[PDB]
């Protein structure tokens, strides 16, 4: 049981350092997408407060 | 049992979607220093900007005095430092 | 590009620095000041608010002008790790001061790093037999523990301490890691010719020690850090490279000192006796790293020091709950000739239980120690009425306890040049054996001298034949 | 006014706000203290001399008026302000008095505070929240290099799982 | 500029001048080029030496009695860290 649960979370650290990498590389890529998205959060939250 | 890694990235998928406070003045010694915190209990818990967790204890006219929960070397000058709402308490049961 | 300071303000072995835009020097890390020399290194302590830090210096701060530039590092103050710093003496700052050139290692770690978590915590309970009575016998020192030296000034710890290296250390064959912090330069020379005779230290083969010294001539943050290096070092063996280490430190009282040398500077209110008010934690960063983890064992033999003989010093007082045996050296004893000069009263280890030792060794141990006890509950009538005062079995009770007494004095190799015999080395069941006989009364009619300094009870019985001719 | 600002070294410049918040006198108070600070910092001159501990009360307002008489701007209120500063030993700290001028009619009279990257518009409109909405939007298309908020939350919170 | 020859109180002034004295230690006002623990002259042959230096001031410690000092006094650099004749 020790070395199955030793395996699994390994396993869940390796997928997890491999992801957060991967998201890095994205944004570091000129996102268009994520510019526009960025400015129409801003403008939606503040309407909903005033 | 089937995945086990695939449900933990679904669960924490999305969180942080509503979180849209003090400059440091001076940090050593398990102490800052601290600017703003206007409407701060005495005794409130605050997070600071790098993660480690803090205490007010003295709220002086100009300042904030807070005791904090970890190192300091992850805390600099300037670094916004953020008000909880809550008193220090724990789980029972 | 490279981020640089101006010096604002020198206070001995403090350092104000103006630091020009927004990115300020985190905490800990060090900068570096260009001197005619070489370089001198700070280590920034704290932000002022306003753009300026202040740090402590890692050298003298003499000539230094205000407005100085002053450049920034980037992390922590560095050190070479691994085996390529066996048979090295190193720096506070982790360089090679054995006039031999770069310590050509792969990796350099900060000296600062946070303590082996809970989880990653690791006991066990095995003996490690030293060969000293007193120890193999009282407070018996445990494989991978943390063993500490109690005493004031020249008590002896530090000739002690050179028993145990003498022994362990020789049979051991894994590595050590021995760090001189604010003793003599004089013992630091003398340790370095005793490797390289020995040939634990081979400048041309392979070598089993570390040599870091922040030796009693140095400034506050020298000494205030120096042992930190060791630490690190040893860290590396246990955690990296899953190593049996040992590790000496001497003497850890002097890391304390340097502390409040500065904390005034610092400008903190003192505490009780003086010190920095950070005194105990300050300590648990530090002591709570030597330590066993789940990935490596550590010995570890701390020389303390004691201020003015007394041990209720918030210092010694701190250090104590950090340690799992604990043996102290008294004035008194070592001005009654005994030697090794420990309180057989006063030490203690985890490891004296009878599921460790079992029950014999425990009970011999025991009834020694009722024995020496009541000796010391009499001590007043003796010193007024004398003897002729005591009932029959009081009396007794005394010329034993003076036996033990005697007895657990023994000749050490390394202190030869003090004693004159030739130096000796009892076992553990030896020793358990030896005392049980003495407890039975069964040499009741020898001697008291007989029982001083000398091996094993084999020695007390030759000693008597000679000296009854 | 409500601003605070300290207590006994922020107390310097407000003292004097009072007495010149009469007639129309805050407008010409504003261009006259930038020229002590200007001709004192960047001349190599009047600095070493007044910034030790040496000279005398007479000196030190002697100094004072010759300078002002030949200045721009200091013939009203404004030679009140040396005098008081000179006797009192407190002549070094020349920049702390004319920056803690400058903050009150910018907080009553305007906005302050900010928001992210470089500083924000700081109107003088009304409230707070209708300002805010109306200058976000504008300032956000035009310009705004971006040279991470988002970024670091997500991570943080995938570590602690 | 033009506020520099309109002053007149000697803007020439290169040395420190002692801000104040007292308990054989004197705080000096500039000597902007010295290094601590270097030497220090005062207006009356007294060697006093630097020990700390902070921004305004150069807190120095006298080698004499306080009398031979003035709150006011010219003070001159020495160059030389504290040394001695040897051989
Ligand atoms: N086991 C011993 N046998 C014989 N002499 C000893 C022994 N231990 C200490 N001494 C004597 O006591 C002196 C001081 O011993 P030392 O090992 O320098 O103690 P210390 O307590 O480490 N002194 P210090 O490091 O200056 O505070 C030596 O010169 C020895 O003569």
């Amino acid at each position: 049981v020790r070395y199955e649960a030793s395996l699994r979370q390994l396993e869940q650290r390796q997928l997890a350092k491999s992801v957060i990498s991967r998201v890095q590389s994205e944004l570091g890529n000129p996102k268009f997408q994520e510019k526009v998205l960025q400015q129409s959060i801003s403008e939606i939250e503040q309407l909903l407060s005033k | 049992p089937t995945e086990v890694s695939s449900i933990l990235e679904e669960r924490i998928k999305g969180v942080s979607d509503e979180a849209n406070t003090g400059r440091v003045l001076a940090v050593g010694d398990g102490i800052a220093r601290v600017f703003g915190l206007n409407n701060i209990q005495a005794e409130e818990l605050v997070e600071f900007s790098s993660g480690v967790k803090g205490m007010a204890l003295n709220l002086e006219p100009g300042q904030v005095g807070i005791v904090l929960f970890g190192s300091d070397r992850l805390v600099k000058e300037g670094e916004l430092v953020k008000r909880t709402g809550n008193i220090v308490d724990v789980p029972v049961g | 590009t490279p981020i640089t300071g101006k010096v604002t303000a020198v206070i001995g072995a403090i350092v104000d620095v103006h630091f020009e835009q927004s990115e300020l020097p985190a905490i800990l890390n060090a900068l570096e000041i260009k001197t005619p020399q070489g370089k001198l290194v700070l280590e920034v302590a704290q932000h002022l608010g306003e753009n300026t830090v202040r740090t402590i210096a890692m050298d003298g701060t003499e000539g230094l002008v205000r407005g100085e530039k002053v450049l920034d590092t980037g992390g922590p103050i560095s050190v070479p790790v691994g085996r390529e710093t066996l048979g090295r003496i190193i720096n506070v700052i982790g360089e090679p001061i054995d006039e031999r050139g770069p310590i050509k290692s792969k990796l350099r770690k900060p000296i600062h790093a946070d303590p082996p978590s809970f989880a990653e915590q690791s006991t066990s309970a095995e003996i490690l037999e030293t060969g000293i009575k007193v120890v193999d016998l009282l407070a018996p020192y445990a494989r991978g523990g943390k063993i500490g030296l109690f005493g004031g000034a020249g008590v002896g710890k530090t000739v002690f301490i050179q028993e145990l290296i003498n022994n362990i250390a020789k049979a051991h064959g894994g590595f050590s890691v021995f760090t001189g912090v604010g003793e003599r330069t004089r013992e630091g020379n003398d340790l370095y010719r005793e490797m390289k005779e020995t040939g634990v230290i081979n400048l041309e083969g392979e070598s089993k020690v570390a040599l870091v010294f922040g030796q009693m001539n140095e400034p506050p943050g020298a000494r205030a850090r120096v042992a930190l290096t060791g630490l690190t070092i040893a860290e590396y063996f246990r955690d990296e490279e899953g190593q049996d280490v040992l590790l000496f430190i001497d003497n850890i009282f002097r890391f304390t000192q340097a502390g409040s040398e500065v904390s005034a500077l610092l400008g903190r209110i003192p505490s009780a006796v003086g010190y920095q008010p950070t005194l105990a934690t300050d300590m648990g960063l530090l002591q709570e790293r030597i330590t066993t983890t789940k990935k490596g064992s550590v010995t570890s033999v701390q020389a303390v020091y004691v201020p003015a003989d007394d041990l209720t010093d918030p210092a010694p007082a701190t250090t104590f709950a950090h340690l799992d045996a604990t043996t102290v050296l008294s004035r008194g004893i070592s001005e009654l000739g005994i030697y090794p000069a420990v309180d057989p009263l006063d030490s203690k280890s985890r490891l004296l239980d009878a599921a460790v030792v079992g029950q014999e060794h425990y009970d011999v141990a025991s009834k020694v120690q009722e024995t020496l006890q009541t000796y010391k509950s009499l001590q007043d009538i003796i010193a007024i009425l004398g003897m002729d005062e005591l009932s029959e079995q009081d009396k007794l009770t005394v010329e034993r306890a003076r036996k033990i007494q005697r007895f657990l004095s023994q000749p050490f190799a390394v202190a030869e040049v003090f004693t004159g015999i030739p130096g000796k080395l009892v076992r553990l069941k030896d020793t358990v054996a030896s005392f049980k006989a003495v407890l039975e009364g069964k040499y009741d009619n020898i001697p008291e001298h007989a029982f001083y300094m000398v091996g094993g009870i084999e020695d007390v019985v030759a000693k008597a034949e000679k000296l009854a001719a | 006014p409500p601003v605070r600002l300290f207590g006994v070294e922020g107390t310097y410049a407000t003292a004097l706000y009072q007495a010149a918040a009469k007639n129309s006198s805050i407008d010409a108070a504003f261009q006259s203290l930038q020229k002590v600070e200007s001709t004192v910092k960047k001349n190599p001159k009047l600095g070493h001399l007044l910034l030790n501990p040496a000279l005398s009360l007479k000196d030190r307002n002697s100094v004072i008026d010759a300078i002002v008489e030949t200045h721009k701007n200091l013939d009203g209120y404004v030679v009140n302000l040396l005098k008081v500063l000179s006797e009192n030993n407190r002549l070094g700290c020349f920049e702390k008095i004319a920056s803690d001028f400058g903050v009150l009619n910018d907080a009553h009279n305007g906005l302050l505070k900010g928001t992210v990257t470089s500083a924000e518009p700081l109107d003088p409109k009304s409230f707070k929240r209708i300002e805010k909405a109306l200058s976000a939007s504008k300032l956000v298309g035009q310009g705004k290099s971006l040279k991470s908020t988002k970024i670091q939350k997500l991570n943080k919170v995938l570590e602690d799982s």
